[PDB]
């Protein structure tokens, strides 16, 4: 098949920037490149067909060019809406081939995460484990790593993170931390806290006091 | 308005045959030239599996899969099917029904420009020897610790379900502001661990009612769990 | 001297020996016909016809990309083929006509007769007739360009006929669909195609050759007789006959092709070589291998297709190069061949040397089962699409001129190129 080497694999630009993703072909596909946009949990949307043709209803800021072997998609003014993995489709010879995709992210500034702690469920305690949850919400950057000082014992690997995508309104992430102990482990400490590390420079710490 | 929908098992055992079926509504298969199946492994690029002719028996398969792949159709139902034998864990992916578009410019130049103009939502198929299992849902109850004085956050902890695909909605779809459903990473048990939170005004607690509305398709589940301080 | 003659008689010996030596040495000769020269506009839909030391030429110039651009100019010209001075033939244009509206002229075709070219051509306000076929009005226009224009003379230099009376038989529409045609006495024969409503197309699937084709189904060629299996019409090539000795200018008659080696109606070409007509039909369907051969009878049309086992065309999907088995597809390209010797059938043409893409144009002298000699016309990676080849004599030496649509390596804009290739005598 004709392989499409797409690059860069990832990308992040402020709103109002120009983004350029480029994509090369093993052989020559003259005019047979399609540029697609796909958003989380949705189907791909076609933006550019035949290398340089905007499909109707697609903003003018999206533009496409090609030399036969190199093909470049340009977003002239990045907007919050345009955050997606963008992809190539060579539509000349069969097997059809896709680029590897590139993830356009948006840069933003001065977002402070609002931290919340969720005590174990009384229904979960009868079951066996306990999953203490902490919530970091509407913040850029995505990195707000959670350190649980279980009582005052430092814990690594007894908790795992789960981090959302980039939001299409305000360009903020969320992050959820879930600390799984047992019931019996939960009762004796009786003290639980999630500490957060972000560009807030206060080292804010939220507490929780069993019963 | 022409639309596609994938239907499939969600989990396949290793070394056995995967199958999927796409239902086409809004137009007949006999109206479009070629229909195709394509897939996207997680964290990896889109792959094109192959096409079936809309009103002919012809098939073309990607040679990375040609030995294993069989693409069939049922005209009486507007359905077309994928059968991928001898499945490896490399075949875990989201599978998309799709239809093909051909652009021509001159009738003395039969070189169509090909692409895909209509897609399905996609269905995730996992290739694991494990056995399916439905979720339990527990209320992340709002508290003083989760209340900022103007914003209170409450949620649902969805736990101990295999496989990953699940659906959640606050108040059965009517609540979509300040909602965040987190990407399940592999829980240590092997089941899937995600949280589901929403931010709401802290003076509206007790007066308002909130429901988790969890759904698990592989093991049929329509939870309607509620959260209360 | 400096005079170009048609291939007739016993031309000087050519190399009859299969060889690898680089004995073919093409000349780029497009600089005396400067109509082609351009900077990034797309030139497309080429037409080159040659007969009796004269020629017809045509292209369409589109603003923008070659596939979605806007028609800017249509040029239909005629001129002379002469030795430029160094015993190399080259085209010099004499009479040009620019259609008033480019968006009406489609699928022209040219035939020479007695100091005029006639360019039969299709007129459509619905688009390309092949693509929007059921709405095409069916109308045809006949231009007549004089190869020897006279000063302050009109209706000699250019004359347009409206073809009121079309004999179409069972077909709804007929259309020029090929570059070049022949004259026989007073009558002109253009390569043409007919649109027949599929449900009036009588075919038995027991007649589809599925021998040695496990994966092929008997309806396949019945289906693949139109651009889609569904297609309201099927296409059938043949000839449009135009008798100049007829009193009125109105009537043109369609002549269908025999059911031997039937293949979807394709851009075709009837030409004169060494004393007989040879007919070529492009492969836009399962029969990828080249189909052309001597014309047993022009009316009814029956063609003795060579069993060629070495020349073919590229095809992106379901009908790749070297496909001999019935399948449903509508893909291919017009790469024609022109016979140089009939005592042993040796023919010349520029073909794309790729399975799927349209890259690597190669000038090729070949017999049915073997290729005697090649010469690559551009880099092996070069993308090119359509080739039109005609051969003739120059001081009794066999020469060919090939028009080759070629893509710029950096631009993706395409332009026609004109090569002159002398068939050598010696294989060293
Ligand atoms: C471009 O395409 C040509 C031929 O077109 C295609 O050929 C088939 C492969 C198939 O895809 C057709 O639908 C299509 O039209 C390619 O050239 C062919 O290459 C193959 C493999 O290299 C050749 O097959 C071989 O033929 C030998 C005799 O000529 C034969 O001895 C070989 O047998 C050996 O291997 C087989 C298993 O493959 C085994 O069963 C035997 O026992 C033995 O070991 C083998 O069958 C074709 O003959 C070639 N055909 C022609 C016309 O040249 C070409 O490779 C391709 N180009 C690219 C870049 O892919
Ligand atoms: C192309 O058309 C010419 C002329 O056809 C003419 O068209 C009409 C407008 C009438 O006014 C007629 O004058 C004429 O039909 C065809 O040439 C003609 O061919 C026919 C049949 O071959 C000739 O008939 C001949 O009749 C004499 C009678 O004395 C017999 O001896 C002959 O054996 C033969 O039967 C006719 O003479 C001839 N006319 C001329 C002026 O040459 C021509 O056949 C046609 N070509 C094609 C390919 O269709
Ligand atoms: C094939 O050619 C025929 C030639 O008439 C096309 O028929 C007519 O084409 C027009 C434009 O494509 C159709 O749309 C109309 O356009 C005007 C604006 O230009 C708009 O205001 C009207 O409301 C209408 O939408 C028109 O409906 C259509 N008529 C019919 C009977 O089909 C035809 O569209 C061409 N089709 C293709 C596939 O090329
Ligand atoms: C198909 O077969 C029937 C049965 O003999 C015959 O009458 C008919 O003419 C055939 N049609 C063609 C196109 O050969």
């Amino acid at each position: 098949d004709i392989q499409m080497t797409q690059s860069p694999s990832s990308l992040s630009a402020s709103v109002g920037d120009r983004v350029t993703i480029t994509c090369r072909a093993s052989q020559g596909i003259i005019d047979y490149l399609s540029w697609y946009q796909q958003k989380p949990g949705k189907a791909p949307k076609l933006l550019i067909s035949t290398a340089s043709n905007l499909e109707s209803g697609v903003p003018s800021r999206f533009s496409g060019s090609g030399s036969g072997t190199e093909f470049t998609l340009t977003i002239s003014s990045l907007q919050p809406e345009d955050f997606a993995t963008y992809s190539c489709l060579q539509g000349y010879t069969t097997p059809y081939t896709f680029g590897q995709g590139t993830k356009v992210e948006i840069k933003r500034t001065v977002a402070a995460p609002s931290v919340f702690i969720f005590p174990p469920s009384d229904e979960q305690l009868k079951s066996g484990t306990a999953s203490v949850v902490c919530l970091l919400n509407n913040f850029y950057p995505r990195e707000a790593k959670v350190q649980w000082k279980v009582d005052n014992a430092l814990q690594s690997g007894n908790s795992q993170e789960s981090v959302t995508e980039q939001d299409s309104k305000d360009s903020t992430y969320s992050l959820s931390s879930t600390l799984t102990l047992s019931k019996a482990d939960y009762e004796k400490h009786k003290v639980y806290a999630c500490e957060v590390t972000h560009q807030g420079l206060s080292s804010p710490v939220t507490k929780s006091f069993n019963r | 308005q022409v639309q596609l929908q994938e239907s499939g098992p969600g989990v396949v055992k290793p070394s056995e045959t995967l199958s999927l079926t796409c239902a086409v509504s809004g137009g007949s298969i006999s109206d479009t030239y070629r229909w195709s199946w394509i897939r996207q492994p997680p964290g990896k690029g889109l792959e094109w599996i192959g096409y079936i002719y809309g009103s002919a028996t012809s098939t073309y398969y990607n040679p990375s899969l040609s030995s294993r792949v069989t693409i069939s159709k049922d005209m009486s139902k507007n359905q077309f099917s994928l059968n991928l034998n001898s499945v490896t864990a490399a075949d875990t992916a989201v599978y998309y029904c799709a239809r093909d578009y051909q652009y021509y410019y001159s009738g003395s130049y039969p070189t169509p420009h090909n692409w895909f103009d209509v897609w399905g939502p996609g269905v995730l198929v996992t290739v694991s020897s494990a056995s399916t299992k439905g979720p339990s849902v527990f209320p992340l109850a709002p508290s003083s610790k989760s209340t900022s004085g103007g914003t209170a956050a409450l949620g649902c902890l969805v736990k101990d379900y295999f496989p990953e695909p699940v659906t959640v909605s606050w108040n059965s779809g009517a609540l979509t502001s300040g909602v965040h459903t987190f990407p399940a990473v592999l829980q240590s048990s092997g089941l899937y661990s995600l949280s589901s939170v929403v931010t709401v005004p802290s003076s509206g607690l007790g007066t308002q009612t909130y429901i988790c509305n969890v759904n698990h398709k592989p093991s049929n589940t329509k939870v309607d769990k509620k959260v209360e301080p | 001297s400096e005079g170009v003659s048609n291939l007739v008689g016993l031309p000087n010996n050519i190399c009859l020996q299969k060889t690898s030596n680089q004995i073919l040495k093409p000349k780029l000769i497009s600089y005396t016909l400067p109509v082609v020269g351009q900077s990034g506009t797309c030139i497309t839909d080429p037409l080159l016809a040659m007969d009796e030391g004269y020629f017809a030429y045509s292209h369409l110039e589109k603003i923008g990309s070659c596939s979605r651009g806007v028609s800017k100019q249509r040029i239909i010209g005629v001129g002379e083929v002469l030795d430029r001075g160094d015993e190399v033939p080259s085209l010099f244009m004499t009479n040009v006509w620019t259609p008033s509206n480019p968006n009406t002229v489609y699928h022209c075709s040219a035939v020479y007769n007695n100091e005029f070219y006639y360019v039969l051509c299709a007129v459509s306000v619905v688009g390309d007739p092949i693509l929007n076929s059921t709405y095409w009005s069916g109308s045809l226009m006949m231009t007549r360009l004089a190869v020897k224009p006279k000063n302050n003379g009109e209706s000699y230099n250019q004359h347009q006929f409206a073809l009121r009376n079309i004999e179409k038989g069972k077909y709804d529409k007929v259309m020029p669909y090929g570059p070049s045609g022949i004259k026989q006495g007073d009558t002109l024969y253009f390569p043409a195609v007919g649109f027949l409503v599929r449900t009036e197309f009588k075919y038995n699937d027991s007649n589809c050759p599925i021998a040695e084709c496990q994966y092929s189904k008997p309806e396949n060629c019945r289906l693949s007789m139109g651009i889609r299996p569904n297609s309201h019409y099927i296409l059938r090539s043949g000839l449009l006959k135009y008798n100049l000795s007829d009193e009125e200018n109105s009537k043109i008659v369609f002549i269908e092709i025999s059911d031997q080696r039937l293949s979807i109606g394709s851009p075709s070409k009837i030409y004169d070589s060494l004393g007989q007509p040879v007919f070529y039909q492009a492969s836009f369907s399962w029969d990828t291998m080249i189909k052309f051969g001597d014309v047993q009878t022009v009316n009814p049309l029956v063609v003795n297709w060579r069993d060629n086992t070495v020349i073919s065309r590229p095809g992106q999907s379901q009908c790749p190069r070297f496909n001999k088995c019935p399948e449903v597809c509508w893909e291919g390209v017009y790469n024609d061949a022109f016979l140089i010797d009939r005592i042993n059938w040796i023919s010349a043409g520029v073909f794309l040397d790729s399975n799927q893409t349209a890259e690597n144009p190669v000038f090729t002298v070949f017999k049915d089962n073997e290729v005697l000699y090649r010469a690559q016309l551009a880099s092996e990676d070069t993308n090119a699409q359509k080739t039109i080849t005609n051969c003739f004599l120059l001081k009794n030496k066999i020469w060919c001129i090939s028009l080759v649509e070629i893509y710029d390596t950096g631009d993706n804009v395409i332009r026609p190129k004109l090569f002159a290739v002398k068939i050598p005598e010696q294989c060293t």
